[PDB]
């Protein structure tokens, strides 16, 4: 009890996920036994962020419960720094140093008093919590196993140096979800710069689908929807063990949105969340994916290439298109997309994604919508690359050309070739 | 080393005279499509070298699609055509 420490440490259970009923008191070895900590299993420490009320947000029981669903024999410790998290932001932000030191002292104690291995410890920090977890990891005696950053706080950390924020050095492996990076650098809620071994940017990281006008547990969901989404993506990963979501390394979000970055070669793709591969790349990563607005979340990515052919030489502008995918398992009809321009004997590539698990592709229908004359091209083949199944597929018209005529019958193509990579 | 027919979209009563040497692990496949077009109804067959094919029959927007698989040279011919 050279252990004054302000932070509290609750060990929750699969049957008691909401309350902090049992505390691990550092400097009191008998508490660990009281609380039934399992010395033979891995340990998650959940570190909350800023809280305008004095209280835990409603995501905390959800994350605890998901971790215990996925890992029913594990230890899930919830760190309580609610008091310091209830200050004005720059104060609470400053306190990430002390909460981190508290957590490191606690972990270092569990190591000295019980020879509990630090390579069995996964820290999960949300918001300010992510940086508290980073700092803790930087003060453990041996390096902790994994840190997971769920939208690390941006203001006062964006331009901070590694000792003062989450950074790749802080654990053997650091994975970060950036979900609310909208804003100018240093004034974004979520941090913009990559601070992990692997940094994933769902929907390019700036804002999340389903966060504009909603039905919205928590004091003000509507404002922090995109921020909190990082946690619900991780949760969703814990509940979909054998069905994860790929994210794809890419030079930029703009490039990703053109469908230039599907591809799973040499760790060019990874899984979002718990099932991630611990690559530890030579420097950075930066990975992208699309997602749905509500749970299951996972989406399927395809790149589509269309060469628009004709003898006559026209251009068109901001033209609107529906594409329909038919596979062995399911279909999704009438997927909208638009093209900046459509000119003769040119080829346009583009990203399609869909919530629907299609199965293997069989047929593909294309509709040229008239705009909210008499123009059409001949299309013989359409090429599609599928991200999740690393397959290139070619479709060709049942007849020698399918005529695509604006505001008329959709052009039909059937699969004529397959390839893997 | 296996040779398969590789013919994109042939009419019912055309035989295929293009072939490819497939690579480590590949088998022969054939995709038959039967349904309607603006110019009458149409049975087409497509042939190629593939990694893991699963055979299926599925009806997809009114046109019947059938995939078949095989593991010997020039075996991928439509079920109404001969080797
Ligand atoms: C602590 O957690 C262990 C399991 O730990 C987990 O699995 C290990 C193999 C390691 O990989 C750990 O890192 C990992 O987190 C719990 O063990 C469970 O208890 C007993 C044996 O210890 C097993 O129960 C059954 O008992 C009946 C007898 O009535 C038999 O019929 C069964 O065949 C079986 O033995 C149970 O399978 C076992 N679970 C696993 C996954 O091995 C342990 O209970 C827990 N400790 C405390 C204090 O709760
Ligand atoms: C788009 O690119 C293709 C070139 O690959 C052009 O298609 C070509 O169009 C020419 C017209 O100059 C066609 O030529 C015709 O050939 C037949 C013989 O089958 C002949 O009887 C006709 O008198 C005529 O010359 C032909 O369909 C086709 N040729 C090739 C090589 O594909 C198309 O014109 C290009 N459009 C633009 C705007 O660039
Ligand atoms: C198709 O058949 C003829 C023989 O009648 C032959 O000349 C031609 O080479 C065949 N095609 C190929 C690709 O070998
Ligand atoms: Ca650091």
């Amino acid at each position: 009890d050279f252990i004054d420490i302000e932070s509290k440490f609750a060990l929750r259970t699969p049957e008691d996920t909401a309350e902090d009923t049992c505390h691990l008191i550092p400097g009191v070895a008998e508490s660990v036994a009281t609380c039934h900590f399992n010395h033979s299993s891995k340990t998650f420490m959940v570190i909350h962020g800023w809280t305008v009320t004095g209280m835990y947000e409603s995501w905390v029981p959800k994350l605890v419960a998901a971790l215990y669903k996925r890992e029913p024999d594990s230890n899930v410790i919830v760190v309580d720094w609610l008091s310091r998290a209830q200050e004005h932001y720059p104060v609470s932000a400053g306190y990430t140093k002390l909460v981190g030191q508290d957590v490191a002292r606690f972990i270092n104690w569990m190591e000295e008093e019980f020879n509990y291995p630090l390579d069995n410890v996964h820290l999960l920090g949300y918001s300010l919590g992510a940086h508290a977890a980073g700092i803790a990891g930087s003060l453990t005696n041996k390096k902790v196993n994994r840190i997971t950053g769920l939208d690390p706080a941006g203001p006062n950390f964006e331009y901070a140096e590694a000792p003062s924020r989450l950074s790749p050095d802080d654990a053997d492996f650091v994975d970060v979800l950036h979900t609310f990076t909208r804003g100018s650098p240093g004034r974004s809620i979520g941090i913009q710069k990559p601070v992990g071994h692997v940094d994933i940017y769902p929907n390019g990281g700036t804002f999340q689908p389903g966060c504009n006008i909603g039905e919205a547990g928590d004091v003000d969901q509507l404002v922090k929807c995109s921020h909190e989404r990082s946690i619900h993506l991780f949760i969703d990963s814990l509940l979909n063990e054998e069905n994860p979501s790929k994210a794809y390394r890419c030079s930029s979000k703009e490039a990703f949105e053109k469908g230039l970055c599907l591809s799973c070669r040499k760790n060019r793709c990874n899984n979002l969340g718990y099932e991630i591969n611990k690559v530890r790349a030579k420097a950075s990563s930066k990975m992208y994916l699309k997602t749905r607005s509500q749970m299951p979340y996972k989406v399927f990515h395809y790149q589509v290439k269309i060469h628009f052919s004709g003898t006559e030489s026209e251009t068109h502008t901001n033209q609107a298109f529906e594409i329909s995918l038919y596979g062995t398992v399911a279909e999704s009809e009438n997927i909208p997309f638009t093209l900046p321009e459509v000119s003769t004997n040119k080829t346009y590539s583009f990203l399609i994604y869909t919530e629907v698990d299609i199965g293997e592709l069989l047929m593909l229908k294309l509709k040229w919508k008239s705009d909210s004359s008499s123009p059409g091209f001949a299309i013989q083949k359409i090429r599609v690359k599928a991200g999740e199944t690393q397959k290139k597929v070619i479709f060709c018209s049942r007849e020698k050309v399918s005529h695509l005529q604006k505001g008329k019958a959709p052009a039909v193509f059937v699969k004529c070739h397959d390839k893997s990579l | 080393l296996l040779r398969c027919y590789t013919c994109k979209s042939l009419p019912r009563d055309e035989r295929c005279n293009l072939t490819q040497n497939c690579s480590h692990g590949q088998t022969c496949t054939t995709l038959i499509a039967h349904g309607n077009t603006e110019s009458g109804l149409l049975t087409t067959h497509s042939t190629w070298c593939t990694d893991s094919c699963q055979p299926i029959t599925k009806t997809v927007e009114g046109t019947q699609v059938t995939m078949t698989c095989c593991q010997s040279s020039l075996c991928n011919v439509p079920p109404w055509q001969s080797s």
